[PDB]
RNA sequence: CUUGAGUCUCGUAGAGGGGGGUAGAAUUCCAGGUGUAGCGGUGAAAUGCGUAGAGAUCUGGAGGAAUACCGGUGGCGAAGGCGGCCCCCUGGACGAAGACUGACGCUCAGGUGCGAAAGCGUGGGGAGCAAACAGGAUUAGAUACCCUGGUAGUCCACGCCGUAAACGAUGUCGACUUGGAGGUUGUGCCCUUGAGGCGUGGCUUCCGGAGCUAACGCGUUAAGUCGACCGCCUGGGGAGUACGGCCGCAAGGUUAAAACUCAAAUGAAUUGACGGGGGCCCGCACAAGCGGUGGAGCAUGUGGUUUAAUUCGAUGCAACGCGA
């Protein structure tokens, strides 16, 4: 029911998957949406084409709040990082900024093992 | 082939209407090197269709052959050990030669009794969209829809 | 890699400036190497194959590669 | 006596060691807000988690471990090893000029100390990871690889153990013998005219001459030419095993045989072949297409069975309408 005008889409970009949510300036979520929710299973989810069909479907599920301004937080190595942005911009925002936002560590926590394939 | 670029070869165009793609059609439908039965055959199925729906031979059939013509087909691209069906845009000679084979390959199992009948039907059908094979075409294409996420990713 | 679109920036060339922030920056390069836990015996023998690989490779080029192909 | 060896003076660089603080990023968990059907994972799945509201996103909190970038065939250390920042204690190396002692040196069986990781004892701690273990896949099976979990352990204190491909597979010390290109850290002169010119020490990387080597290669940091001392080897297996001794809480370590058995076992390089190596290329090899065979009857050849005999031969492609 409200308007907000001026929303951030943070695009979590995995391998497996993409998730994108947009949300308020101030962190509350207003919408989001998936590739995994948006048709796509496996090799199909894991493609720049299903994130950019989640970042339509999230733009079309936040149609009710009339966002405008929209600034992009990307984050994860993934296969969209760029289709979802591309996605938004075509659905329609005016994308005032794209910051990175990749957690990495300063040497922190051990990652799990190596994987003999 | 590996290391040839071929020249396309010459098809001369049909005696009645002159038209390149005609004779075409009328080759691919012929068998056993039988030409003369094929054009037979052929003619007889474009004068019913022509009295049937309207205008001209050329024109009605050029009609099926929009309604049947796929624009994207999909190849099995195997580089991943996998294979990926990957859509693919199919070019225009291409598409005119599938769609006739798939309209030749309809006619041949429809029921109807003599050839040019099941031709002048199975064309007939093709100009309304509804027959078998404008029911490939789209078989095909929603194939390319399904697998549309390997398209630009060979 | 934060950018902020100046105003009459294209979207598409907004786009190209955060890629290569973001390739300047090597944030994938990081997060690659991070996914798993590489050992460091692992470490120390792919710098070293790195180190080798590369100074011979240059001393090829500019030295070995100084005379007349055909 | 002063050239080896050491002492003193002044500086230098350094993840050298011990102790104590602290910082930020990130993971995990906890509480709360927003929010809604997915998340997670894989070659593809499932187990798992989620409508008891997860994943995503913002705030706050707890706690443990490790220190991104700098970061380097860079540095330090006898080796093992050492990596955020700050302080306290502390060892060594190197250069400069002198001054001092006056062979005080080198090596070392026994002996003594230090000695990664795993492991053990006692007491803490426990985020992440992860032997064992559990479930899901894969598979002929899969006590594995892959996935989801997950306990010892990894961390800290203090003891033990005492071994590693603990490797440069190269014992320590000293002298001598053509070069080139770097890195690092001192120092003398040159106006530093600029980042710069010419020297002289230390450590260090690569290439290469003579010489050496079975060859590969080593080559002023030698595997070259020599001297001192030590350690070790004497065909493959049996066997670094048995017995005994010593050490250890244990796991085990260390010292270390014999019978019996074979005529080889090995090193380096060469030519092929092969690779679920790599690059380049071709062929109805695939792909794109058209028509068949495999089902039916019959012809014909073969296997088999039968027969008195069913003549003999051909019998993966490259025998089977073949000799015929
Ligand atoms: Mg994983
Ligand atoms: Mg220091
Ligand atoms: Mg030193
Ligand atoms: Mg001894
Ligand atoms: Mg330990
Ligand atoms: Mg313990
Ligand atoms: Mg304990
Ligand atoms: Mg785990
Ligand atoms: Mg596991
Ligand atoms: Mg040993
Ligand atoms: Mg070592
Ligand atoms: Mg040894
Ligand atoms: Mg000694
Ligand atoms: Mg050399
Ligand atoms: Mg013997
Ligand atoms: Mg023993
Ligand atoms: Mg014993
Ligand atoms: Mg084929
Ligand atoms: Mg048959
Ligand atoms: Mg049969
Ligand atoms: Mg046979
Ligand atoms: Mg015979
Ligand atoms: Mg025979």
């Amino acid at each position: 029911r409200k308007q907000v005008s001026d929303g951030v889409a943070h695009i979590h970009a995995s391998f497996n998957n993409t998730i994108v949510t947009i949300t308020d300036r101030q962190g509350n979520a207003l919408g989001w949406a998936t590739a995994g929710g948006s048709g796509f299973r496996g090799s199909r989810k894991s493609t720049p084409f299903a994130a950019q069909v989640a970042a339509e479907r999230c733009a079309d599920a936040v149609k009710e709040y009339g966002i405008k301004n929209l600034e992009v937080m990307v984050k994860g190595p993934g296969p969209g990082r760029e289709s979802t942005i591309r996605a938004l911009n075509a659905a329609g925002f005016r994308i005032t900024n794209i910051t990175d936002v990749t957690p990495i560590p300063h040497n922190g926590c051990r990652p799990p093992k190596k994987r003999r394939v | 082939p590996r290391r040839r670029v071929i020249g396309q070869r010459k098809i001369l165009p049909d005696p009645k209407f002159g038209s390149e793609l005609l004779a075409k059609f009328v080759n691919i439908l012929m068998v056993d090197g039988k030409k003369s039965t094929a054009e037979s055959i052929v003619y007889s199925a474009l004068e019913t269709l022509a009295q049937r729906s309207g205008k001209s031979e050329l024109e009605a059939f050029e009609v099926a052959l929009e309604n049947v013509r796929p624009t994207v087909e999909v190849k099995s691209r195997r580089v991943g050990g996998s294979t990926y069906q990957v859509p693919v845009e199919v070019r225009p000679v291409r598409r005119n030669a599938l769609a006739m084979r798939w309209i030749v390959e309809a006619a041949r199992k429809r029921g109807d009794k003599s050839m040019a009948l099941r031709l002048a039907n199975e064309l007939s059908d093709a100009a309304e969209n509804k027959g078998t094979a404008v029911k490939k075409r789209e078989d095909v294409h929603r194939m390319a829809e399904a697998n549309k996420a390997f398209a630009h990713y060979r | 890699p934060v950018i902020k679109v100046r105003e009459n920036e294209p979207f598409d060339v907004a786009l190209r400036r955060f890629k290569r922030s973001c390739e300047k920056a090597g944030v994938l390069a990081e997060v690659r190497r991070r996914e798993f836990y590489e050992k460091p015996t692992t470490e120390r023998k792919r710098a070293k194959a790195s180190a080798v690989k590369r100074h011979a490779k240059k001393l090829a080029r500019e030295n070995a590669r100084r005379t007349r192909l055909y």
